């Protein structure tokens, strides 16, 4: 076979220390799934820096806490926007998710409150810029560095799946690379803590799995494509279904048809073949041995996955930083005034934020 | 070539998710 006894039984070993860990971290989820942390700040406990980008349903800005001098990114939510736009729930929903989960490639929800006009959720600050500036200002990615931000989001799916989370919204645009060249994962206006099927066409165009354009429902199956349309992205620098217009792009990830840079490697290909698969029968991460088929797979085979997980491996970028809240990794962005009128907006609608 | 295509489609930025 293709293991002797000693790499079988370390194999053997290794999954099922996956689902040790797994069954722990589901036990720690639940119980801060279910008694959520709330107004844990106030605005005025910040000062306003610079805007670093855009999230789901809002703006990010730059803050120092004024007591220590900490720097964080602090995604702004105006209610009355929110109702307009009917996502009042996934608001709640992704505030809830980051204060319940846990792993070192998701962003930390560090604070979160709420005054008259607006949501607050005051995270983490990732310094070294989005994914989609180093990827766009490089081309593309070598396999090697390709497959260490992949590895992480292999992880990262393998424990959001296990809490039964679906993310939805995979693309280099919500990876930030953080101080020592890993990957933090962000915004989860999107995601559903859903056990099986669900309809909801939501996402961004180039990441869609067939099944979430076409009327039939879908499961966490859809994340393990977007993986696939990541990779392809790193790899070749741009992603593997585009066109002008979104409806032009959904009619060519149904016809399905994949074709890949000649310099791709052998391996890669099998891999994307796998993930891009319209067949649920045969798509990775959707088989009878679930996520081994992707961490067993050749193109993996000098992936270390404990020590991704224990931040071991040498990163291939570090990015550059100059002093505390620096924002040169970042694009610049109109700089929106923060209105918090006198009168409370929509209280009883958002009373759980 | 499939790079210039992708230059030229205009999705070259950063893409907005839909809902
Ligand atoms: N374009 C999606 C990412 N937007 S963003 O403003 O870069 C951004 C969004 C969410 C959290 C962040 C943490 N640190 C830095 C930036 C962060």
């Amino acid at each position: 076979g293709h293991m002797g006894n000693a790499a079988a039984a370390k194999k053997g070993s290794e999954q099922e220390s996956v689902k040790e860990f797994l069954a722990k971290a589901k036990e720690e989820f639940l119980k801060k799934w279910e008694s959520p942390s709330q107004n844990t700040a106030q605005l005025d406990h910040f000062d306003r820096i610079k805007t670093l980008g855009t999230g789901s349903f809002g703006r990010v800005m730059l803050v120092k806490h004024k007591e220590t001098g900490n720097h964080y990114a602090m995604k702004i939510l105006d209610k009355q926007k929110v109702v307009k736009l009917k996502q009042i729930e996934h608001t709640l929903n992704e505030k809830r998710i980051l204060q319940a989960v846990n792993f070192p490639f998701l962003v930390k929800l560090e604070f979160s409150f709420k005054d008259n006009s607006n949501l607050y959720m005051v995270m983490e600050y990732v310094p070294g810029g989005e994914m989609f500036s180093h990827l766009r200002r490089i081309g593309r990615f070598s396999e090697p560095h390709a497959r260490f931000y992949a590895a992480q989001i292999v992880l990262t799916f393998e424990y959001l799946h296990s809490l039964d989370l679906i993310y939805r919204d995979l693309k280099p645009e919500n990876l930030l690379i953080d101080q020592q060249g890993y990957i933090q994962v962000t915004d989860f206006g999107f995601a559903k803590r859903v056990k099986g099927r669900t309809w909801t066409l939501c996402g961004t165009p180039e990441y869609l799995a067939p099944e979430i354009i076409l009327s039939k429902g879908y499961n966490k199956a859809v994340d393990w494509w977007a993986l696939g349309v990541l990779i392809y992205e790193m790899a070749a620098g741009y992603p593997p279904f585009f066109a002008d217009q979104p409806i032009q792009i959904y009619e060519k990830i149904v016809s399905g048809k994949v074709r890949f840079p000649s310099h791709f490697s052998s391996d890669l290909k099998d891999l994307l073949r796998n993930l891009l698969q319209v067949d649920l029968t045969k798509r990775f991460g959707n088989l009878k041995n679930g996520v081994n088929d992707i961490k067993n797979h050749k193109w993996f085979a000098t992936t270390d996955w404990i020590a991704i997980y224990q931040r071991k491996v040498e990163a291939p970028f570090i990015p550059k930083f100059k002093g505390p809240g620096d924002t040169s990794n970042f694009d610049d962005y109109e700089e929106e005034e923060i209105r918090v009128s006198i009168n409370e907006k929509c209280g009883k609608e958002f009373t759980e934020f | 070539t499939t790079y210039a295509d992708f230059i030229a489609s205009g999705r070259t930025g950063r893409r907005n998710a839909i809902h």
